[PDB]
């Protein structure tokens, strides 16, 4: 599923990301835009053999288990397949654990490069929430 | 900090009947409210996560509802094994905080 | 499967440092975030803090920075140090993973001049 900008903003708000651990809603919408372009089925194979899965491109080396990644930690205790659903529940649950580390949203490279330091609120403006 | 207020403090019920426990947050916490059960001489047990999400291994009679500042834990047809303490906990802001608890006992 | 268990002295004196150990069996401590929670005499629960995968820690401001949570991969266990304890620190201490799925049995620690 490819979410519309406002559609995802509303969904993430329902999923409790409006002000989760100091991060405003716009951060999450912006992150999704640049990490997966709002595509829940997005996957990207990395050099180290790991793969980034879903709307928030969660990595198989540290966060989810896809059974094909060397040195897997599975910090989110969840199969990577669960992060490729049109239902964002699992991706949000895992993203919350990731951001609860001291590194915060810096875990998301696209967010760090295209969102951090910008007017992230702009990503939720002009939306019926 | 986020203050969680639970009510009633105590609730007596006859097995077979249903009950609902309340947990109110001083400030909005989204859906980041979790429910725990604790029996004497026992460690807490997670029943519901993120307001309404089910937990593998927990009886289906337990369900959670709510968002923002108002949350409820419901038990459909209370069983003897359900008597004990129930606590809500929020994870939207640090420090994580717990409600004062609701004691469920047989009437 | 995973198992957690607290260990350490059950009786300590005021002003000393209270130290507890949580031994993890079933998986490496490097695969999760680890926490400490305590229960006071009147069914009052307090989340003390947790240490995440990067080594970063989050401590409850209520502890006034008297707390330290550390890990030891080689022994697959983590710890809780609480400095200058008082009778207000008497409570049942539990270790559990961040998700709340795995908890230790809990251990009562009493702070008394006696």
């Amino acid at each position: 599923k490819v979410f519309g900008r406002c559609e995802l903003a509303a969904a993430m708000k329902r999923h409790g990301l409006d002000n989760y651990r100091g991060y405003s809603l716009g951060n999450w919408v912006c992150a999704a835009k640049f990490e997966s372009n709002f595509n829940t089925q997005a996957t990207n194979r990395n050099t180290d053999g790991s793969t980034d899965y879903g709307i928030l491109q969660i990595n198989s080396r540290w966060w989810c288990n896809d059974g094909r990644t060397p040195g897997s930690r599975n910090l989110c205790n969840i199969p990577c397949s669960a992060l490729l659903s049109s239902d964002i529940t699992a991706s949000v649950n895992c993203a919350k654990k990731i951001v609860s580390d001291g590194n915060g949203m810096n875990a998301w490279v696209a967010w760090r490069n295209r969102c951090k330091g910008t007017d992230v609120q702009a990503w939720i403006r002009g939306c019926r929430l | 900090d986020i203050v969680l207020t639970q009510s009633p403090a105590t609730l007596s019920v006859t097995p077979g009947n249903s009950v609902s426990l309340s947990c109110r947050a001083s400030q909005s916490i989204g859906n980041n409210l979790h429910w725990y059960q604790q029996k004497s001489h026992e460690s807490p047990r997670l029943l519901i996560k993120y307001a309404s999400q089910s937990i593998s291994g927990i009886p289906s009679r337990f369900s959670g509802s709510g968002s923002g500042t108002d949350f409820t834990l419901s038990i459909n047809s209370v069983e003897t094994e359900d008597f004990g303490m129930y606590f809500c906990q929020q994870s939207n802001a640090w420090p994580y905080t717990f409600g004062g608890g609701t004691k469920l006992e047989i009437k | 499967d995973v198992q957690l268990q607290e260990s350490g002295p059950s009786l300590v004196k005021p002003s000393q440092t209270l130290s507890l150990t949580c031994s993890v069996t079933g998986d490496s401590i490097t695969s999760d975030y680890w926490s400490w929670i305590r229960k006071f005499p009147g069914n009052r629960l307090e989340y003390m803090g947790y240490v995440s995968y990067s080594g970063s820690t989050y401590y409850n401001p209520s502890l006034k920075s008297r707390i330290s949570i550390t890990r030891d991969t080689s022994k697959n266990q983590y710890y809780l140090d609480l400095n200058s304890v008082t009778t207000e620190d008497t409570a049942t201490y539990y270790c559990a993973n961040w998700d709340g799925d795995y908890w230790g049995q809990g251990t009562l620690v009493t702070v008394s001049a006696a």
